[PDB]
């Protein structure tokens, strides 16, 4: 349900944590079903129990990618009550690497991370707080 | 008889079902037939006489060098048929099933539009002209000779073409 | 030295020479009436 | 009107110009069976071109002024050091016989363009297909690191395939204790110095593989050293062969253009036996490369085109 | 040539009657003086109702009633 | 469309069937000739994003 | 030459600059109008062609 | 008109979903293409009937000439794959990994 | 986006309404470069092919000069008329539509408070 | 093949692209695309071994089932509105699977795999025309109903061909095989650009033609088909060298040539219609693309690598293979840029 996703941007940051936890969970999921789909099909694995287990990898991994993305995000937004601040998505951004190196084990996805998903995940909010549009329609 | 397009339809489509869940080429020929045979039907039902024979008289003559073909190069000590893999018949049920549960479900959401369950076999002619001559479907192909003669010419080419196409291949 | 196989430009290809300068030749002698001749149509049209 | 599609188009087929007498004749032996006699007069007789065997300077015969280069730039193999030390730590031995190879492959192209060109028949000796009894037989004695051999049937096997065998092979057999005593005759200090073993295993290399070989693709004729001697006999028996069981049967028309334009363009024909394969026998290097290209090109009939070169006389090079 | 078109001719019949009478109807229908009736005869038969048109004063080669002598005829189809 | 061959040599290859009211082989109007006949006259000249 | 001839070169080519800056903000105010309503000579995408309409009478009545 | 065309469409779907994943055998994804231009076929047939548009009657006739041709293409080449590899198999067309 | 433009005709080169417009000096900066590229293009051919370079092919050399900037004085006059008639739009839709391209006061420096930073 | 033969299947390829721009009816224009799929069959199984068989074989049931796709599209909206055209106010589900259909013909990513291993079993020749002519006829298709392809997924695939063109050609060491993943990456440019002022589509059409032709061709001198093959291009033909360097690097967005312009001018005109972030990671991505190249020079022209013995056979004899138009087409690359303006 496209309104679902649409719920995340309707309160200011920390105002119910609880919904936002949930929107970053499922959209992390969808990727890594997306994701997983792929390795699925390209590289197979040598049976069908292989394979599942394989979705279940990635897709309970980029979950878990959403759930400390969103829980931390939120939190630091209800301390520090400051909701329109880029640097809470970079935090909470952060913690999706150190989640991310958590799971796949090593520390070097884990220091890249925070400085790659925490960069992607603070220039989100910029983008949204002063009007960043990708996908434009064409307007000349 | 108001449901007749629609058991010929539902039977092309599972004859297709049979031929999308592939099965050794033989028994895809033959599915392939019946899918065709059924198109043949269809498009009588909707007024046509000349284009249903043509589906019906250029694919039987394919399937012979299809199964000249398969019966050269596509061949096992045992080939599969639909009920061979218990997986395969267990998608043919489910498929056959499956029509159903989308036939019946696009119903009740949407009353009438994409589906008319209710209103069946009121909406397949649109208004023949009672009185005329020269209506006959399959003069329209006849213009493939006048005033459609780009049309003749590509696809001309493409059977004239076809013939070097298929020597280099096989050389 | 002298070749032991007889180079495939031992001769001028006195078709190419013709063609080629005869080419270039009426290739500036058709653009200076085009220029000449655009220009006085560029006077005609839009006055002095 | 260089050749190519154009020229097969307007009446320059082939096939039109072959006669009887228009054949691929190798001569094949052992190391002095005395196959240049019987060559020669084999040409005279048939009326054929004779080619004489590729050595070490082959392609500086066919190129330029027509002599020999200095032998830094034909090649880095000398026949004479592979006698005097074939062991040696430099792998001399393995690039003369590659580089052997290499100006073979170039003349058989040569004899092919000619019977293609004018239907003159060709009559090579110890073509390409004779040429891997000698590695085979370094092999054997230990003359070659086995990392070589592979190397050496690479190359055959990317660019024999596409050139059609000789029509017929002309084996003139002799015993190692007859050819032993010939080398010595012959007055080459250099060459005196050739182990029998050596010799047997070229004897054995054309009896085990070629001679039956080339009998599914060609018509053997095999020889005595006594029936060599006279050779207008051996003419006599290649006047009446009979000619079947060969790839030149089906040739069509137009496979001799493909043939004829592959032959033709001799970088064509020597790309595959160029293959980036660093054999430390065979690699250069880029500062011994560098100083033979330059010093090649500083010579008199070459820097430029054959047509080109001011220095030989070439006039009108403004209109070329 | 006489000698080939004859011996084609004595050993592949098939492939002459063929070349021949592929030209015979190439040529024939520039010759013959019926072609042009073809195409006239293809016009005579009024699969479609003759809509008539209107009377503005003006328009005078028309006729009025079906069979008058002042319009197109068919007198020529049936002496053909 | 990408080349203006047809129009440019003013020949109509495979432009006189493009739509139903599109001259038919014998004089039979196709069903809704009325009505795109009359959608097409409208949208002329006035083009795409004024015809929408 | 002095200070007279690099003065008004300069404000030779400040105008040749400035101008160019206007104009190229109206070409992009007009064609930002110009795809939103196709009411000028750009962006006039295609539509099916008008001369092959059949327009002479048919066999049925009501066409 | 309404409740056949969704049959045809989901046929072309169906068929279109058999010409993807691929099986043990590359004749039987032949075939698959064979249904795809015979619902194509007969959706453009029962349109132009439906329609009453004998102008468009040649596009169906045109689809087939060139469907068939790719037939014709496809048969061909399956010659010359089973000439190479004696099998038909389509996991033996894995020679181009590198 | 002027393909469809009012009077637009189908693939020509240069429309009849395109010689209002003066036409390249024929020795303009751009002219000269073409046939400094074809230059090149000969010299590079040679040097290509082992051929002396600025020795060999005078005639084929002489024939790229002309080809390119044969070639360029039509290219360029056609690209003249292309900005011309995208000028001549662009200034006629102007005048048309008053409301969206109104005629603005700027306000002099002496009236606006333009703000300071200062440095320290 | 003979004349006849050779004939006749060039000139249905030729008539591929023909038919496919001139008609108007979209039934014409697939019609296009079905002679070039089955013209360049045989061409592609010329040389007749299990590398060329396969090749083809990948090539025409990739083709032959996005030939099919793009049917629906055209059937479906002549259902709907009646027409052979893409008109407005048609579904954009019907238009969607018509890009996705074209994507598949032209090789963007995620449908882009088969176009690096086609490649790969082909001559040299024959990847020239699989590579730029046979990718003008998709184009055609595109350029015509730019004004309705959607947005969103217009871009999400030239994103994914920017990016998967870079990646995957960041580690071939076959030269056809980088070529293929040049043309991904390029083609996510002429795509990115598509919606905005098609015009620009063109242009980096023909610009890549003019490149790859040359590089294409400057690989058939000595039929080099590896890095390793081109390192030894200095001591066969080192002429060569000189604008190697420059076409490669051109054909990666460096400023002074003329494979900047386009990269230059579609990132200006996406910066016209508020398109930051897209121009960024799509020009950002782009320098990958340079990486490659870069590594080709060291090899080639820069710093030059062991040769081989017999090599010295190849230099006494005499060349005569480049057909002209490798100079003129790789000065015209390299350079042209002081004539953008003449270009846009
Ligand atoms: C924006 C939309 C508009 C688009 C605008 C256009 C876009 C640009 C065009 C697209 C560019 C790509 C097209 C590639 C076409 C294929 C090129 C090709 O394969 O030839 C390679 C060819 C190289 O061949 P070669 O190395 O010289 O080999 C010589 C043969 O050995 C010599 O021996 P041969 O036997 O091969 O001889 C050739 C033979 C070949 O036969 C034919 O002529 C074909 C027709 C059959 C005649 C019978 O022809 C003849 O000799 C005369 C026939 C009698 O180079 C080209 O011709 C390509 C030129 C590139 C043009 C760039 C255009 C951009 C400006
Ligand atoms: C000074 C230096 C000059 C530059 C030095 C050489 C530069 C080397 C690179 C050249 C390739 C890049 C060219 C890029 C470019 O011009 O824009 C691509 C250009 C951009 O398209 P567009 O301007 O947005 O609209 C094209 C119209 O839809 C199409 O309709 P149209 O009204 O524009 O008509 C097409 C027009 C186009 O004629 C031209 O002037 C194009 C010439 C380009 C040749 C390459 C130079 O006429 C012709 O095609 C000639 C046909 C002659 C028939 C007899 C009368 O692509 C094409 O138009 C391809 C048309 C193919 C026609 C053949
Ligand atoms: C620069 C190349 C020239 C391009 C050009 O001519 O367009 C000028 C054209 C017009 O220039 P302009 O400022 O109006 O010139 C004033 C007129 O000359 C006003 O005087 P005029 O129009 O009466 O005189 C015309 C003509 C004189 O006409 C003649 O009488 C010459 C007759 C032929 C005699 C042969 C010598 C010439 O002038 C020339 O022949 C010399 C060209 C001067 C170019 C100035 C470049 C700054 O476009 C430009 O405005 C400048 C564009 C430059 C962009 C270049 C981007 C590349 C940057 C350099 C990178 C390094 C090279 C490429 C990479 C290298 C590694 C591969
Ligand atoms: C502004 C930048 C201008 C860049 C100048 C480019 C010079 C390359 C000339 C190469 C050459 O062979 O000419 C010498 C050549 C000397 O006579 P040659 O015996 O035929 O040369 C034999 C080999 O070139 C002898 O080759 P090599 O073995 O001694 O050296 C190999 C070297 C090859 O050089 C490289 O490694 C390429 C380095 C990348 C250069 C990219 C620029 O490595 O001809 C000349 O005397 C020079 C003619 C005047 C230059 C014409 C250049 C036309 C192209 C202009 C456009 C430039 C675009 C940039
Ligand atoms: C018909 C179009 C295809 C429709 C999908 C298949 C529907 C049948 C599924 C049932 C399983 C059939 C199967 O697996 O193959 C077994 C059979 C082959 O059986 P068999 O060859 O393995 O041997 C059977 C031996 N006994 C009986 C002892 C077990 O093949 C078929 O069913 C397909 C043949 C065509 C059937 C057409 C029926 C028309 C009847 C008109 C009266
Ligand atoms: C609509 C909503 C779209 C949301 C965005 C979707 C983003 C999907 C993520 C991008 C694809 C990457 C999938 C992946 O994780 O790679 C798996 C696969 C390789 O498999 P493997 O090597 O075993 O995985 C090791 C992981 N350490 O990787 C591969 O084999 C290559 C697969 C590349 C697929 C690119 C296209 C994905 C985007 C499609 C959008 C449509
Ligand atoms: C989407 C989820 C896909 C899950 C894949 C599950 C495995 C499968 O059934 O598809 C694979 C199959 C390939 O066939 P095969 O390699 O032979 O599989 C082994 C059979 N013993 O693929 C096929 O054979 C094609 C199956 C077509 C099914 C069409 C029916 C759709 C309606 C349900
Ligand atoms: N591929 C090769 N590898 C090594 N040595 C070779 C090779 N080919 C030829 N040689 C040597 O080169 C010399 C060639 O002598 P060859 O037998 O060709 O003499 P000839 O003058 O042609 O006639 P003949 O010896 O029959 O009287 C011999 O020393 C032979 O051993």
């Amino acid at each position: 349900v496209k309104r679902f996703f649409e719920s995340y941007h309707e309160v200011p940051d920390g105002t119910q944590c609880h919904r936002k936890t949930y929107i970053t969970t499922a959209l992390g999921g969808i990727c890594g079903i997306i994701g997983s789909a792929y390795s699925v099909s390209l590289n197979p694995a040598d049976s069908t129990l292989e394979a599942v287990a394989r979705v279940g990898r990635y897709t309970f991994t980029a979950a878990a990618i959403g759930a400390m993305f969103g829980l931390t995000t939120c939190v630091s937004a209800q301390v520090r009550e400051k909701p329109d601040d880029p640097l809470n998505y970079f935090i909470g951004g952060c913690a999706g690497g150190l989640t991310l190196g958590a799971r796949t084990h090593s520390y070097g996805t884990a220091a890249m991370g925070c400085v790659y998903m925490g960069t992607a995940a603070a220039l989100f909010k910029i983008g949204k707080l002063e009007g960043w549009e990708l996908f434009p329609t064409p307007k000349v | 008889m108001n449901n007749y397009i629609f058991v010929l339809s539902s039977l092309f489509l599972v004859g297709c079902l049979g031929l999308a869940l592939k099965p050794s080429p033989i028994y895809g020929g033959l599915g392939l037939i019946v899918s065709g045979f059924v198109g043949c039907l269809m498009v009588l039902g909707f007024g046509g006489s000349f284009l249903g024979l043509m589906v019906f008289l250029i694919y039987l003559g394919g399937m012979l060098v299809v199964f000249g073909y398969t019966t050269a190069m596509a061949t096992e000590e045992y080939p599969e048929t639909w009920g061979s893999n218990w997986l395969i018949l267990g998608f043919l049920v489910l498929g056959v099933i499956m029509e159903v549960f989308l036939i019946c479900v696009l119903n009740y959401y949407d009353e009438v539009g994409v589906i008319n369950l209710d209103g069946l076999g009121d909406w397949l002619m649109y208004e023949v002209d009672d009185v005329g001559v020269m209506l006959e479907g399959g003069i329209g192909v006849a213009a493939m000779y006048s005033c459609a003669t780009w049309m003749m010419v590509v696809a001309g080419w493409s059977l004239f073409a076809g013939i070097f196409i298929i020597i280099e291949i096989t050389r | 030295k002298f070749y032991v196989r007889e180079p495939v430009n031992a001769k001028p290809n006195w078709l190419a020479v013709g063609l080629s300068v005869g080419a270039s030749v009426f290739m500036w002698i058709y653009l200076i009436q085009t220029h000449n001749e655009d220009v006085l149509e560029y006077k005609r049209r839009n006055g002095l | 009107l260089r050749y190519g599609l154009l020229a097969a188009i307007l009446g320059d087929k082939t096939t039109k110009k072959l006669h009887e007498y228009s054949r691929v004749i190798t001569v094949d032996g052992n190391i002095c069976s005395g196959k240049n006699k019987l060559a020669k007069e084999i040409a005279q007789q048939l009326g054929m071109k004779h080619y004489p065997e590729a050595g070490i300077q082959y392609s500086s015969t066919t190129t330029g002024d027509g002599r020999p280069l200095d032998i830094e730039f034909s090649g880095s193999c000398s026949l004479e050091k592979f006698y005097d030390d074939p062991k040696s730590n430099d792998g001399n031995s393995y690039r003369l016989q590659s580089w052997l190879y290499a100006s073979r492959l170039l003349q058989y192209a040569d004899a092919l363009e000619h019977l293609l060109s004018t239907g003159q028949g060709v009559v090579l000796e110890r073509s390409i297909y004779s040429d891997f009894v000698f590695l085979e037989a370094m092999y054997n004695q230990g003359y070659i690191r086995k990392q070589c051999v592979d190397h050496y049937n690479e190359i055959k096997r990317l660019t024999l395939p596409e050139y059609l065998p000789p029509h017929a092979v002309i084996y003139i057999d002799v015993p190692v204790p007859e050819v032993q005593s010939r080398i010595q005759k012959k007055g080459d200090p250099h060459e005196m110095k050739v182990t029998s073993a050596y010799l047997q295993d070229i004897e054995n290399a054309y009896k085990k593989t070629f001679l039956p070989k080339m009998s599914e693709m060609c018509e053997v004729l095999v020889y005595d050293s006594w029936e060599a001697e006279d050779p207008t006999k051996v003419v006599e028996d290649i006047e009446y062969l009979k000619y079947n069981k060969g790839p030149w049967l089906k040739q069509d028309d137009w496979t001799f253009h493909y043939l004829r334009m592959l032959v033709q363009d001799k970088t064509e024909v020597l790309n595959y036996t160029t293959i980036p394969v660093y054999l430390p026998e065979i690699t250069i290097g880029a500062h011994q490369g560098s100083r033979i290209y330059n010093s090649f090109r500083e010579l008199p009939g070459r820097k430029y085109a054959p047509g080109y070169n001011a220095e030989v006389g070439d006039k009108w090079i403004w209109l070329k | 040539i006489s000698a080939f078109l004859k011996n084609a001719w004595a050993k592949e019949p098939v492939l002459v009657v063929s070349f021949s009478v592929w030209g015979l109807a190439i040529i024939m229908p520039m010759i013959s003086p019926y072609t042009k009736y073809a195409s006239m005869i293809n016009k005579a038969t009024p699969y479609n109702y003759p809509v008539p048109v209107r009377d503005d004063g003006n328009m005078p080669d028309v006729p009025s009633h079906p069979q008058d002598p002042l319009g197109p005829s068919l007198d020529w189809l049936k002496n053909l | 469309p990408f080349l203006d061959i047809q129009k440019k040599l003013g020949i109509s290859l495979d432009r006189h069937f493009m739509f139903l009211s599109a001259e038919q082989p014998y004089k039979n109007a196709a069903r809704c000739h009325a009505f795109e006949k009359e959608w097409i006259e409208c949208a002329h000249g006035i083009g795409g994003t004024r015809a929408k | 030459d002095g200070p007279e001839k690099n003065y008004e070169k300069t404000l030779a080519i400040l105008q040749i600059e400035s101008e160019k800056a206007e104009l190229r903000l109206k070409e992009q105010e007009v064609r930002r109008l110009m795809r939103a309503r196709g009411d000028g000579p750009w962006y006039q995408f295609p539509t099916p062609e008008k001369e092959f309409i059949d327009h002479s009478p048919k066999a049925t009545p009501d066409n | 008109m309404p409740s056949t065309f969704f049959n045809l469409t989901m046929a072309f779907s169906l068929s279109l979903l058999g010409t993807l994943m691929f099986r043990s055998h590359l004749m039987s994804t032949l075939l698959c293409l064979e249904g795809m231009v015979l619902s194509l076929f007969i959706m453009t047939s029962v349109t132009s009937l439906n329609s009453n548009s004998m102008s468009s009657m040649p596009i169906p006739i045109t689809i087939l000439v060139f469907a068939a041709c790719e037939a014709a293409v496809g048969l061909a080449l399956l010659v010359k794959v089973s000439n190479t590899y004696g099998t038909d198999y389509v996991q033996n067309l894995n020679l181009l990994q590198c | 986006m002027m393909n469809g433009r009012p009077g637009h005709e189908p693939l020509k080169f240069l429309p009849d309404e395109a010689r209002s417009l003066p036409p390249p000096k024929l020795n303009d900066p751009r002219l000269v470069y073409m046939g400094l590229l074809g230059y090149c293009t000969g010299l590079m051919d040679n040097m290509l092919r082992m051929r002396p370079v600025m020795r060999a092919g005078l005639h084929r050399q002489l024939l790229f000069v002309t080809s390119f900037v044969f070639a360029g004085y039509f290219y360029l006059k056609r690209q003249n008329y292309l900005y011309a008639v995208k000028d001549h739009d662009m200034f006629g839709y102007i005048k048309l539509h008053p409301e969206d391209f109104p005629e603005k006061e700027k306000k002099t420096y002496a009236e606006i408070l333009e703000p300071f930073h200062p440095v320290r | 093949m003979n004349p006849i033969t050779l004939a006749i299947i060039y000139f249905t390829i030729f008539l591929g692209p023909v038919i496919t721009m001139s008609s108007t009816n979209l039934m014409l224009m697939w019609v296009g695309l079905e002679f070039s799929l089955l013209a360049i069959i045989p061409m592609l199984i010329n040389k007749k071994n299990p590398r060329s068989t396969e090749a083809a074989t990948k090539y025409f049931v990739t083709q032959a089932t996005a030939s099919m796709i793009i049917l629906l599209a055209i059937v479906l909206n002549y259902k709907q509105l009646g027409t052979w055209m893409f008109q407005q106010q048609t579904n954009g589900l019907i238009l969607n699977m018509t890009l996705m259909a074209l994507s598949m013909k032209l090789g963007l990513a995620p449908f882009h795999f088969w176009l690096p291993e086609v490649t790969q079993g082909i001559p040299l020749h024959m990847g020239l025309i699989l590579l730029t002519w046979q990718k003008i006829a998709p184009l055609s298709i595109l350029i015509q109903i730019y004004p309705l392809l959607n947005s969103t997924i217009i871009l999400m695939l030239a994103i994914t061909s920017i990016f998967m063109g870079a990646w995957g050609g960041l580690n071939q060491t076959q030269m056809r095989k980088i070529m293929a993943y040049s043309s991904i990456a390029h083609m996510g440019w002429m795509l990115a650009i598509l919606p905005y002022n098609p015009s620009l589509t063109l242009l980096n059409l023909m610009i890549y033609i003019i490149l790859t032709a040359p590089m294409f061709m400057a690989l058939m001198l000595n039929n080099s088909m590896t890095i390793n093959s081109i390192s030894l291009l200095w001591n066969k033909t080192p002429a060569m060298l000189t604008m190697i360097s420059l076409m490669l690097l051109s054909l990666g967005g460096l400023p002074p040539l003329t494979g900047f312009l386009p990269k230059w001018i579609i990132i200006t005109e996406l910066m016209k219609n508020n398109c930051l972030i897209m121009a960024t990671l799509m020009a950002m991505m782009a320098l990958l693309n340079l990486f490659f190249y870069t590594r080709l020079i060291y090899s080639t022209s820069l710093t030059m690598f062991p040769t081989n013995n017999n090599s010295k056979m190849m230099t006494h004899q005499t060349k005569t293979k480049p057909n002209l138009m490798f100079s003129t087409l790789a000065i015209m690359s390299t350079m042209t840029l002081p004539l953008a303006p003449q270009l846009i």
